[PDB]
Order: C-alpha cells, then structure tokens, then sequence
C-alpha cells in the first residue's frame, strides 16, 4: 500500500495536498488523484509535488485540467517521480505529457519506463569533438555553422519564419540522418502538430502498417493545456530521447517548438505557487529551470543529441529575461528579424546578429572563415551607413563607399533562399544549395565578377548560376 | 499566517512549558521549498554556520529569523523529509586548500569533478574571508603580460589589478581571459578560472584547449554547470577566491577570472527572492553590490611585510544589447579598477580583439608597464582617442590639410598594428618593437593591408638577427639608446628587403 | 539616460 | 481549515487526545469562554500595554481560583508569550469544533416554527447518523416563525450542507411559474 | 548601560535585540556585542540601534560582520551614541568608523572625544564669506569658481576622473592651506586608499617620523565593509572636522568620497529595516538624511570648511534621485562627462553643465565674468551647431559660423591640462596654471590672434605660451 | 526686507516641517490678504515639499503610487 491523503485546497492548476503525518511524499513524486467526472471516474488529473508546506501538507501542480477536483478527495502518492514509457513502443507514435498515446492507436509498452527528472551526465562523460553540420541554407552555411551535437537556438518574433525554418531543417536532415528524431511541440498550435503528422504519415516516415520501423517519436504540449503540461512536455521529450542516446548509442535529433512557452509555463505557475515574482514577470528560479532542460541535452561518448529549437522572443524584444537566459545554453543563435521579414527577404535571418561557436578557422578551414569574415564586414559597413542612407540617400557617398553599399545590397538579397516547404506560399520551388557552392557564390560576389548585373537578380535563387541565368533571363522579356 | 506553529511543535512545546530549556543540539525541518528549507530549532547557530540535514545534505543558516531558521541548501533537496532532524557542523563553510589542486577541475564544493583522483589538502580556508586592509597592501607596480598588444599598450593591466572585461554576447571575452591565462607559461603565476553557470560543453572545451596548450600545470578550473542550484553558483567565485587567496598568501602571484559575475548575481537574486527578501531595481537585492565588493576587493598586491604575493582578478560581465545602465554591469564597473569594454560592432568590422579604446579604462596606468613600453607607449591611448575623434569629424569634411591627413594616415597605421589574432600572443619584446616601428611614422609609407604583413616579417627578422635587442629589453627592462639604434637599422634594412619585393 | 538620449535624438 | 487558530485548537485537541482529557477540557473552555466573553478581562489580556509579570500573576490567580490542570493552562501561557492572545476567542470556538469532529459528536441544526418532541429530533438524528456517519449525533434547535411548512437542516464542517423542506418548494414554484 | 540584552533575530546585517522592560536604549545609541569569533576569544561587534519595535525588542544595525553571531548572544548598552576620538591625536592616523587606529601604530589619546550625531549650526552662526580661491585647473579656475568654506560637488560617472581630480586637488590645496585637512573614504577601492596613503607618505604631509605634526587625518569606510561602516564613516569624519573648526577655530578641509556609497549603504540597510521602497530603490528617508549629514558641513563664524566631495552618478544620469537630492546641498558644482572623457579632453568637466555660484560680476571681477560667459556662449553655439554640421557638411557654413566652429574646437582642447597625479596616465610632467594665465589664454584665443595655430597645439598645454611653443613644435616637425 | 517675511525650513529638518512650512506661509498670506491688503507668496520648491510628504506617507505604510508618490 502507498500512503494516501486528501486535497485541502485548489487554486486553479495548483493543488494543495495534505497527508497522514509520518508519511509524506518526496520532491517531484507524482500524485495520481482519483477525482470525479460527470460520467464514471476520470482519474486522468495528476499532480507532481513541487513543495512541502509543513503541517504534513504538500503543494502540487496539476498536469491536466483542474475541474472535477472537489476539495476533500483521495490522493494516492505513487512514490516515484513522473515516469513515461520509452524504448521501441514510442516510435511512430504521438504521445501526451504523461507518456500516454494521444494518436488514438493501441496501448504502448507500459514496461520499459524511465522517470523524467533524471540528472545530467557527468563532466567526465562529455565528448570534445567539433564537426560542422551542413543543412543547405545559405545563412547558416556561410555565417553561423551549426554543430553536430550542439544545441541550436532559433529566435524571432511572432510569425517571422521560425516554424517553416525548423520544418525545412527537418526536411533536409531527418531523411538521411539515420537516427531517431524526437520532435517536441511545446506551446504551439495543434494545427502544426497535425500538419507535421500528416506530412510524416503520407511521406512514409510513419507508415501505419508496420509502425515499428518509423524512427521518429513525437510529443505535444500544445496551446490548449494547463501550465503544468506545457511545463513538463519538454522533460517528456527529453527522456524519450535520452533513452535512445544512452542505450541504443544512436545519434538522436531533437526539435522543440517553442521553448519560450515552456518558460512562460513556469512563469505562470510560479505566480500561483505564491512565490515572489522575479524580474518583470518571470519566476525567480528561471535559469535553473533553463539548465534543468538544457544541460541534459549534451552529447556524450555514448551518443549524440542535436537539438534544434525555436525560442520565441516576446514582443519582438531580444533582451527579455527568457531569451536572455536562453542565449547562454546554445551552440548557435540565428535571430529572425522583423525588418527583413517585412521587407521580404525570406528567410528573415539577421546575418550579423546570428552567431555560432563553430566559426573558427580550425574547424571550417581558412578559406571559408575568411570569406565569412569579409561578408560580415561588408554587411556591417552597409549597416553603419544605413542611417545616412535612410535620411538622405546614396549620391552623397564616395565611390569606395558605394562599392561596399552595392556589394552588401547584393548580399542582402543573395541571403534569401527559397524553401522546400515555403514553396506553397511564394510559388518559387525549393532549392538545396551546398556549402562548397555557397562559398563560391559569395566569392564571385565579393570578387566583382557579378556586380554589373542588377540587385534583384540575386533575389530568391539557389546556386550562383541561377542568379546569373536570372540576369540573362530578365533581359529577354523586354 | 506565521510559521513555526504547525500543531506538532505546539504540542511539543505545550507538553513541557514550565521550563526555559534550549534545544541547541538538534533542529527539525518544517518547510522544504525549491532549494530553501525552514528549520525549527538550532538555538545556537551562527549566521553562516554549516548545517547538515537528515539526508546528509549540508546547508548554510543564512536567515536567522526569530523562532525558526531559514536555511539554504548547497545541494538539491529532493530527499529532505520534514520533521526529520538537522545538526550543526560547527565550522563556518571552509574548503581544504593546498598545492595539489593544480590542474584539476573542481566543483564549487571543492571536490574534484574530472575523476582524475581524490585530492589531499591539510590546511583549510573559509570560503568567505575579509579583504586585506590598507597596511597589508601597496601600490600596483609590476606588469602583467596579457599577450594582446592592444591591452598591453593602451589599457595596462598589472599584477594586482582587477580589470573588468565587460562586453556583449559572443564578443570575445572568454577568449581574452583564456589568452591571458595561456600566455603565462614562463612567468610562474597561478591561474584560476572559475566558470559560473556556463554550458558544460564550453567548460570542457576550455579545459581541453588548456590541456592541449600546456596550462595544466598552472590552473585550477573551478567550474560548475548550469544544473547547479542557485546556491552553488553563488558560492563558486568565493571558492575560487579562497584557493587563489591561499596561494597569494604563500607569496605566489596568481590570476583569477570570474566568468561571469552576472551569473553569480542572478543566482543571488534567486535566493533573495526565494527567501522573500525585498527586491530592488530589476528585482535584484540591494546588497548584490556589497556581494560583488566583498568578493572583488580580495584581489590586490600584498605589501612587503606579507610576502608581496599579488593576486589579479579579471571578472567578466556581459551586457544585453550593449548598455551599462542596468544594475549589475554598473555595480561591477564601479567596483573594478577601470573596465575593458568590448564592442561587438568593432568585432564584426574585422577589428579583433574588439577593444573600444575610447571607453576602456585603466586605473593603474603606466606604473603597470616596464620602462621600455612606459617610454614608447607614453601618450599612446590619448593620441589614439584624438585620432579617432578627428577621423569621425574628417568625414564631415570635403578638403583638409596635408598635415592633418598625414596625421589621419599615421593614426590609421597605429590602428592597424593592434589587431592581434586569436591564439597569437605577442611578447613584450615584439610589442615594444612593433610600437616603436608604429608611433615614429615608420609605417606611414605603405598601403593599409601591408601593415601587419610587414610587421610580422620584421618581428621575425629581429628575432633571427638581433638578440642584443632582446637582451636589452628583457634583462634591464629599459628602452636604451643602443636598442633604439639596433631597431632603426632593423627597420631600414627590412624596408630595403621589401623594396626588393 | 535612455529617455534623455532618445529625446535628444528626436530633437 | 488550517487557520492561525485551528492549528492551535487542533494542537489542544491533540494534547487532550493523547492525554485522554477531552470531555473535561470541553467544559474547561466553556468556563474559559464565559471568562473571555466579558470584555474587561479579554481586554486586559488582549491589549499590549500591560506588563507581562502581572499577566502571569493574574492568570495564575484565575487558575488557583478555578482549579485548572496545566494541560489547559500551558496553552494560555504559550499564547500570551507568543502574542496570540487576541486570537483566543477564535481558538476557543475552534477547540470544541475539532473536539466534536474527532470524538464524533456531530451537531445538527433546525430552523422553523417547530414545537417539537423527542421523536422528530431522534429520527433526524439517526437519519443523519446514517447519511453523514455521525458517531454521536447531537441536535440544535432554533424557533423561527418565518419558514412555514417544514424545516431547514444544516450540517457538515461548518453547517454547509442544506436541505430546507419549507420554502425551497415555494421558491421552486415561483421560479417555475415564469420559468 | 548595565542591562543584558539578547539577540532575537539576525537577518544578515540587521539584528533584532531584546531588553528587560526596565531599560531600553534610545534611538542612535551604541550597542556592543560581547560575542565570540571562530577562535573562541571575546570579540566586540559594535552596533547602532535605529528603531524601537515594541514588545521590548529593538532593531539594530551591525557596524561589522555578522558571521559568527548567534541567537543568544549578550549585548551591552553604552547609553550613548558612537563617540569618536578627536583632538590632536586624530592627526596622521588611519581611522575606522569605530574610532580605532587602523594603521599599525599605537592607540589614541581618548580623554577628549565627541559623539557622532549632533545637529547642524544655528542660522545666526553661519559666516557669509564669499571669497574665491585659485584652484589651478583651468576649467575649475575660470568656468566654475570654487567657494571658500562652501560645499563643492564632483558629480561624475564611473571612471571619468573624479578620484584623479580630487587627489590632484589635495596635491594642490592641502600644502597651500592654512589649517588642518581630514579625509573620509566612504566606499572606494582599498588599493586606491592605500595609493593615497603612500602618495601622501612620500608627499610629507603625514611626516610620519614625528606624529601630530601631520596635517591630514584619514578615515576609511570602504567597499569591503558591512553597510553600517559605510553608512557612518561620513558622520565620523564630519565629527572630526567639526571638532577641528569649533574648538580650534581654524579652516579645515573635508574630502568626501564617495558619498553615493553612503546613500547606497543607507538604502541597502533600509530595505531590510522594514521601510517601504521609495523611487527606484533608495530609502524613503533620502532627502532628510542628506540634510542631516550635509547641513552640518558648513562655514561658520569660527572656521570655515570647504568640502570638495566626489558624488557618483549611476549610469551617467543626473536625473537619478541621489544626484537629484545631492545637487541642492552643494554650491560650486562640477559635471564630469563621458563625451569629453572618451573624446580625450581630460579633465572631462562638462563646460556647459558645470555651473557655480561664485561666477558673478561683483564676486569674481568683470573681465573674468565676461570672458567666462563668452566662452560658455561660443561652446553652446558649437554644440547647437553640431547636429546640423553632422549631416549638412562643412563647406556649407558661413565664415562667422566656421570661425565659431574652429575657435570652439580650439577652446575645448585648451581646457585640458596634464595633472600632477595623472602623469602615469598621460605621459607628461605635471602642470599648474594660474588664473591670470587662463584668462589671458582665453582673451587671446577668442579675440582672434591665434587662429593660425594648430587645433592640436592647445592639447594638454599649461599656458598659452606653451600652446604657442607646442604649435611651433608641431609645424616644425611637419615641415621637417 | 522692510515688508518681506521669509519662512524657511531647510533640508536638515524632518519631512514633517518641510511638509508644514508652505501651509504656514499660506496662512500668513491668507491673514494679510484678509486685512484688505494685497499680498504675494513664493514657494521654493514644491518638489522638496512633495518629497517630504511622500516620505511621510511611505513611512506610514500608505500605499505607494506612481513613482512612489502617494495618491494625495
Ligand atoms: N521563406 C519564406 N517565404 C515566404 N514566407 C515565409 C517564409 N518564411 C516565413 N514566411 C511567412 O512567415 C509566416 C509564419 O512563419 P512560421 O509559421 O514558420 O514561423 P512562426 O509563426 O514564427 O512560428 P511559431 O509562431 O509557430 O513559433 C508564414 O505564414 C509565412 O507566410
Ligand atoms: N583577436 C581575435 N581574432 C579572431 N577571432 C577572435 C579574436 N578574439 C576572439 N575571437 C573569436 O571569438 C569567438 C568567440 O569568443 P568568446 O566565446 O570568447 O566570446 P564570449 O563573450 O565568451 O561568448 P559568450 O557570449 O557565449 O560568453 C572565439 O571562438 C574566437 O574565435
Ligand atoms: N586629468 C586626467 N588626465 C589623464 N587621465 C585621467 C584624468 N582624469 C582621469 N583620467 C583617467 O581616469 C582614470 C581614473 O579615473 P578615476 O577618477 O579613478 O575614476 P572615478 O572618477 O570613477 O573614481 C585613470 O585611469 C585615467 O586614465
């Protein structure tokens, strides 16, 4: 028998549970509460213990909807942390926050479970190999290369291109990358969690007949759940990738979208747990909340976790505490502007506010780092001149200054690249471009063998010959 | 509404209340929050005394409230159980220290975390110790070879200074600190790098570049990951200072790098909020300034009576979107001897390292340089500020004078000779010969891109030709006239050698 | 100093 | 109900449960309530500008004049030295509450024009014993000429549960008239 | 005195102490804890009671650290405020807030002493003497004259030249003084206080071979101290200076750096003494506290006090409530800027925002006042012209306007002098400029007879003669 | 000064008297105005008076408002 007690309070998703005196639940123990429905017995409401309030009482955030919870109902303590199933059962399946299938298929294995609050691998167990991970987008390939095994952060406002970008990264990568990729949907639309599923199923990644060989797991903390569920789906996806990386030794991909909702979940529940508000709205335990996810997403000598994630910066503010504390636990940031979105150069990646820790001449060689450095130099020169340009114009400049303004006006357009996903929006079909040809295109731009042809020629193309053939083509239709 | 009345304590006190007894030896657990525990009992405990829980997790009795004690946790309190007993360790937060820590990665608990073995240390030192007063100090009068020509000419850091390395995201701060540590491989300073709240991959990357560049005989890497609680992160720089402070008491010159200090500041903000202390500007406590002061004032040069073992701090602070008006940047600026501000806009514009020489301050000045560099770098930073301010205005012009335009050219040559590549240290002999070739107008006759490509070949030329220059600059530290004649011949013959090219 | 510098840029 | 007072009342009920002196302490706090019903003595002990030694002395004279066990008095000592004296009336209302709760003497109220006998009280006593689990069921009666036909019975932790058999039918009718 | 008070609560630097109901200390009394340190010996941790709380518990403030103080310690009332030694014994000795000699010398003669907390002089005992005194720094001499016996603020940010200016001002004024000087360090770098101590040991004003012939008394409450020491070192130093002016009746000096650390210490301890927070985080008792401190610093009919105090400004915002409060209690204010700091012009005194009360026709002479208001005029003209000539260009101004631009660009450089203490930072021997030389230089620059000199010739030169000789040097080198 | 009254309460005073002093000046001017005689009054400054009153409020735990000034 496990010790059972009664709830004394309920304040929305925050549940205050008293117990018999000698026997108390630990920290992070889950409380399966019986509850009451209109029909039958719901029981699906479930609480995890955050605090011990004294007088043999704990406070516990509810993971599911808090209605049904009448004060004075029986609460059973399981004795363990919240523990989700993992292994071969989750593959090709859409999971819930508590590790329960929500894709309306057969019951998964309830046998090979693991608790979600497992600690991070020790500092001895780290690997120190730095390899570039090319994806085929010009702005990540030249400027800020992504790292095999390093966490990758995507930032941006509302509707500035984060989810089409992460879907295009999935499109290029997850076909050939012969490892499991656990997508995690934390705090975004269920429409996205459905369109992703239909694309996965129709493509053949999740084959219904023979669901075994699927090598993709899913979980979804969408925008219709209480703050506990959007606060714990991150750890659910994390242990569901952690088992693969630890035991099967597989290189694992992870795609979370978008962890700012996972931050806002804690910032919404900490105001209900009574804890004192920190900086402008968030919880005091903010960076520890960040680390308790991010530090467990490291690669080891046993395997690999590469974690693309969208980090929605709120109100188009980059220095808000949640993106500010997200910026530290990442191997590359690629911040998505609103000005480049409204001006149409899609993707709207801010070039010289995008940074990676892998742009170093020992990794990418001398030539690539040299070309990248000079590209960033000319882009910043145009960026410095932009105020003088916007107030008055271009004639007031020297010729040596308009050479850089013209080169950067060509670069700012050649930094676009049509997407294999966003072809259904613009109409320009998707182009995959290599790194070894992105460098040669940018070398041909910076040399001056292409500066004669106009600036809208470079707009929305792939390889450099697409831009030169675009210039040759738009001088035929007179 | 008030704690310490949980109806089991009330009967425990009502069973005997013809008494005035004290229960000093033990204490119970009433609350276990998110890393902070309220303790009933412990009727003798100091503020700061180490208190051990029933699980076996130590803590510090920070808030000594009226009837109950608000104890913070130096670990994760997952296995704490309320009503169970705590103790008193009697000692006030000591860590062992000795010369066997050298080269091993250590937790903030001062227990090694690279698994290379257990470390032995007899004499112990409290993690918090008072700063040396005015009698046990002296003026800062030794140089410190940072390796970067820009800082070593223009913002002279010396042995006993505490130069705040302030900057923004990914602008080269840790690179500056790591070059400073790695350069010292023949000067015998004891480097200490306390990495607070960094990504564990970055800690491993820094320790691997250290162990590959050979600095495993110097350093101690007092590094904890992000998954430490707020308390371990807040305590880590005091542990690093305890180690380096032990060493500088043993008349060894040291070098400590706090990286970062806004991370310790936000860790302290967590505990000031979870103990319900009042918040101030941007929800920081009022006393985070005093926290940084008590930590940062421990680094200075000891006097002739205490062995003269210096200790140098190099605290690192990032600024979001490049400001100073926020709380923690402003505090750490006001505490330190000067500040070095690294601008990301000079960083992306090729100027690497990106030291904004206008607003970067050196409060010790040329008494932290040898007589050679003190001679040739006399009025350098000020004349470079003048050249920058008049080049900003000469863009508001059409036609100028040839005298001022030549001045703009020579200032551009001085500006171009100071770009130092990463992992490329310059020695003081290289530095002073580069700066004498610079400030006297021996570069004003060549193109912009040729400056460094000429200077590195000239430096190697004097390396393989004139060791008498090295001996004059090194043994005697003074820029004599014989060395200047050597250098002038070297420049002239090198100019003929490139005129052949 | 942010509001003062912003007012002065307005001016 | 974990108030600042029901924790104290629950502590005293805990002491009287482990010591086996509950049914005595009920009339004890009846005496103490008829003490603290008067405003001058409750005002003497409540206001904080009267020195502590004389409070000690006068409560000791109350004990030696009314004959109480320290089982009762140590509560007042802890209260006065813990400055919870101004909550003594709340604690002494909650003491009998928790005492009835644990020892199972559940109180049942009725409010009507009733001129009743032992019969209706007894049958409602056993009926609420069956439906509410009353160990011992004790009644309370209020005479009220307002509600005409039936009664209005309340019970629970505070008397929360209700079923009135007098005017509820009236309100159902005047609500379903227009509906 | 002669009670036995027990500690009841220790929330960091604040303590709650309880007494027997017979005796209770008065506000601003001085407790003293007979506690114990780590080695078990009795160690005193002095305290000041700031508040009566009721229920015979009072609330204290620790003048030293709390690490080692246990709930159940004993304290003894002293029945007085914190008395600090005075006289001729407080000359040449480093002093803490506790009146103890911090430098490694013997004790102090404690037969004559004075309490910290007294009230400011009456309205009738204030000496309305408005005499000017020549400082030497060209800007401080001409543009912003300093009042003798009147308070003087050095408002500046971090690392602009407050401490350099106040040290060079000591180097200039103290040796040419006619009385005693006192130095109170309130929250500064400890190595910089020791730098001052060594530089004054070698500058003889300590003359440490024979004590009590020194002319400076040094008090230091610096940054490594709990908030009580920083909150009361200003009061200690002011009580010493008040003794030197009231009993000796001689002109004393009082260099207070840093006063913003005094206000910050007040706020740090004040958020925890129960008080609601005021504007952006300072204490509610801001203005009356700065009055209770500052208005004791005054000239009087016995001996005046000129108080050159360095006020820190956070984020370089003079709007901030501590500079907003501190501006009122100062006469001759000086604004140190960051623009002129990174511009190269040291000292970074903002010529337009620094303004004094002594620059008057009937107080500082006619030609000085006309030349000073004229210099401020042409600089205001240039700073108004700046955001036009930025985007317009330099070939689109008239001759009067371009002449104004060039003359202002000469003037701004000429107001930069290589200080005596800044030879480490400049690379030039120290300079001392007279008032006569400065007004001559500005007559010569303004009236037109030097518009053929280079606009780097006025950079870091003492006299206009040195500007002309530097001009010859520059042009000769350029012509070779 | 043959007619000018100058009430004054400097910064070293408590917040109480700084808050009071303009009302004493106003009562003097009210009296002299009610003697059928024209008057004048100079307040210098109302900012210090408001700071004194704001401190007197925040010490009495009156709820703070915009930039800590109470609602009065
Ligand atoms: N490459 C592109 N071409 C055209 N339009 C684009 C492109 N990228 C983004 N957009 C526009 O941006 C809109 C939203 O982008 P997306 O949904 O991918 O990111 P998001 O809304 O920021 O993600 P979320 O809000 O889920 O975090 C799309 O409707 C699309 O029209
Ligand atoms: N002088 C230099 N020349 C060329 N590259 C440099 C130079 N200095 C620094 N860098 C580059 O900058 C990169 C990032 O620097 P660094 O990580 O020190 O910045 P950071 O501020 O520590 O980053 P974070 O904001 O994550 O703390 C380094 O990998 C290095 O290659
Ligand atoms: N008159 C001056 N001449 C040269 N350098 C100066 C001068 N004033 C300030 N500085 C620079 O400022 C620094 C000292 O400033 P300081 O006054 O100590 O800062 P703060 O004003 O914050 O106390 C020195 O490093 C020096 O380089």
């Amino acid at each position: 028998k496990k010790n059972l007690g009664r709830i004394a309070q309920i304040i929305g998703p925050v549940l205050d549970v008293a117990f018999p005196p000698g026997k108390m639940p630990n920290i992070y123990n889950a409380l399966i509460v019986k509850g009451r429905d209109t029909a039958g017995q719901p029981m699906n409401v479930t609480c995890e213990v955050q605090q011990l309030l004294g007088n043999n009482r704990v406070r516990a955030v509810a993971m599911s909807a808090t209605d049904g919870l009448t004060r004075g109902m029986e609460v059973i303590d399981t004795g363990a942390p919240l523990s989700v199933p993992v292994g071969g059962a989750t593959l090709g399946r859409i999971f819930n926050v508590l590790g329960e299938p929500v894709d309306n298929l057969g019951p998964v294995d309830t046998r090979t479970t693991s608790p979600i609050h497992r600690s991070a691998p020790a500092f001895t167990q780290l690997d120190t190999k730095l390899s570039i991970f090319e994806t085929g987008i010009k702005v990540v390939d030249l400027l800020a290369p992504y790292r095999r095994g390093g966490k990758i952060g995507l930032f941006g406002g509302a509707g500035v291109g984060k989810t089409v970008l992460i879907m295009e990264l999935i499109n290029n990568i997850a076909k050939a990358h012969g490892g499991v990729s656990v997508f995690g949907g934390v705090g975004e639309r269920t429409r996205e969690g459905n369109d992703l599923y239909m694309e996965m199923k129709e493509s053949g990644v999740i084959n219904e007949q023979n669901i075994a060989e699927s090598k993709v797991a899913l979980v979804y903390g969408q925008m219709n759940e209480p703050p506990g569920a959007r606060m714990r789906v991150g750890l659910t996806a994390l242990t569901m990738a952690e088992y693969f990386r630890d035991v099967n030794e597989q290189d694992v991909l992870l795609f979370i979208d978008n962890i700012f909702r996972f931050v806002q979940a804690g910032s919404e529940v900490s105001a209900l747990l009574g804890r004192m508000p920190s900086a402008v709205g968030y919880q005091p335990t903010l960076s520890t909340e960040m680390g308790s996810l991010q530090e467990r997403i490291t690669s080891t000598k046993e395997g690999s976790i590469t974690s693309i994630q969208a980090v929605y910066v709120p109100a188009d503010d980059l220095t808000d505490p949640a993106p500010a504390t997200t910026f530290a636990h990442l191997d590359a940031t690629t911040v998505l502007s609103r000005g480049l979105a409204a001006k149409g150069i899609y993707p709207a990646v801010d070039p010289l506010d995008s940074t990676s820790t892998m742009l170093q001449p020992r990794i990418v060689g001398e030539e690539h780092y040299e070309i990248a450095q000079r590209v960033k130099e000319t882009l910043q020169r145009y960026k410095e001149l932009q105020d003088i340009i916007a107030i008055l114009g271009l004639d007031e400049l020297s010729e040596e200054d308009r050479l850089t303004v013209a080169r950067a006006r060509k670069i700012e357009r050649f930094l676009s690249q049509p997407f294999f996903v966003a072809e259904v929006f613009t109409g320009s079909p998707g182009k995959y471009v290599g790194l070894a040809e992105t460098i040669r295109g940018f070398q041909l731009i910076l040399s001056g063998e292409l500066d004669s042809l106009p600036e809208q020629a470079f707009y929305l193309v792939g390889n450099i010959d697409e831009a030169t053939a675009k210039a040759m083509n738009l001088e035929m239709e007179s | 509404i008030r704690a310490d009345e949980i109806s089991k304590i009330i009967r425990e006190r009502i069973e005997g209340y013809n008494r005035e007894v004290k229960v000093v030896n033990t204490g119970t657990v009433l609350q276990v929050g998110d890393g902070i525990a309220r303790i009933h009992g412990l009727d003798e405990v100091m503020a700061g005394e180490l208190v051990e829980f029933e699980e076996g997790t130590i803590g510090i009795a920070l808030n000594l409230e009226s009837n109950n004690v608000g104890v913070v946790l130096m670990g994760d309190g997952l296995m704490i159980q309320e009503g169970s007993s705590v103790k008193a360790t009697g000692r006030i937060a000591q860590i062992p220290v000795s010369e066997a820590y050298l080269g091993r990665v250590i937790n903030a608990l001062a227990k090694p975390i690279d698994g290379r073995g257990e470390i032995t240390a007899s004499e112990s030192r409290l993690i918090e110790s008072p700063a040396p007063g005015i009698m046990s100090r002296r003026s800062v009068y030794e140089p410190l070879q940072t390796g970067l020509i820009a800082i070593d000419a223009m913002i002279p850091v010396g042995r006993g200074q505490r130069e705040l390395i302030i900057g923004d995201r990914q602008t080269g701060k840790t690179a500056v600190a790591t070059d400073t540590i790695l350069n010292q491989q023949g000067q015998n300073v004891i480097c200490v790098y306390v990495a607070i709240g960094q990504k564990a991959s970055s800690v491993a990357q820094v320790v691997t570049n250290f162990q590959e560049r050979g600095a495993m005989e110097y350093t101690i890497v007092v590094a904890e990951t992000a998954d430490s609680p707020a308390t371990l992160q807040y305590l880590a720089p005091y542990t690093g200072a305890a180690l380096a402070e032990y060493f500088m008491y043993r008349e060894r010159h040291t070098l400590i790098i706090y990286d970062d200090l806004s991370k310790q500041a936000q860790a302290y903000r967590q505990m000031s909020l979870l103990l319900r202390r009042p918040p101030g500007r941007e929800a920081y406590p009022g006393d985070v300034f005093y926290l940084h002061s008590r930590l940062l004032e421990r680094a200075a040069k000891l006097s002739s009576l205490l062995g003269e073992g210096s200790m140098t701090a190099l605290p690192i602070v990032e600024t979001q979107a490049g400001d100073v008006s926020a709380y923690i940047p402003t505090n750490v600026i006001s505490i330190t001897d000067g500040q070095i501000f690294l601008s990301a806009d000079l960083f992306n514009a090729g100027i690497r390292p990106a030291i904004n020489v206008g607003i970067s301050v050196s409060r010790v000045g040329s008494a932290a340089q040898i007589k050679a560099m003190k001679k040739v770098a006399g009025k350098l930073k000020l004349e470079l500020a003048q050249f920058a301010e008049l080049e900003a205005f000469a863009q508001f012009a059409s036609d100028l004078d040839k005298a001022t335009q030549n001045q703009l050219a020579r200032g551009q040559r001085l500006r171009e000779l100071l770009k130092q590549p990463q992992s490329a240290p310059l020695t003081v002999e290289e530095q002073v010969m580069t700066i004498y070739t610079g400030t006297n107008g021996y570069l004003d006759s060549l193109e912009l891109d040729q400056v460094r490509k000429y200077l590195v070949e000239l430096r190697t030329y004097v390396k393989t030709n004139k060791p008498e220059f090295q001996e004059i600059i090194s043994s005697t530290k003074t820029f004599t006239e014989e060395a200047e004649a050597l250098l002038k011949e070297a420049i002239q013959e090198q100019m003929e050698r490139f005129l052949l090219q | 100093a942010n509001l003062r510098e912003l007012r002065d840029r307005i001016g | 109900v974990d108030s600042t007072a029901s924790r104290y009342a629950s502590a005293l009920a805990d002491v009287a449960d482990v010591t086996g002196t509950l049914e005595a302490t009920n009339s004890d706090v009846e005496k103490l309530i008829r003490i603290f019903s008067e405003e001058p003595v409750y005002y003497f002990f409540a206001n904080p500008v009267i020195s502590i030694d004389n409070k000690r002395s006068v409560l000791d004279e109350i004990i030696t004049t009314s004959g109480l066990q320290p089982h009762t008095a140590n509560f007042i000592n802890i209260l006065i030295d813990s400055e919870r004296i101004n909550l003594v009336k709340e604690i002494l209302n909650e003491f009998e509450d928790v005492f009835n709760k644990i020892t199972g003497t559940e109180v049942a109220v009725v409010t009507s024009v009733v001129k009743l006998e032992n019969d209706h009280l007894a049958q409602i006593a056993k009926g609420v014993q069956k439906i509410t689990g009353a160990k011992n069921v004790r009644i309370k009666t209020v005479i009220d000429p307002s509600l005409v036909a039936g009664f209005t019975i309340r019970y629970g932790n505070e008397g929360s549960k209700l079923v009135d058999m007098s005017v509820k039918k009236q309100l159902e009718e005047i609500a379903a008239q227009l509906e």
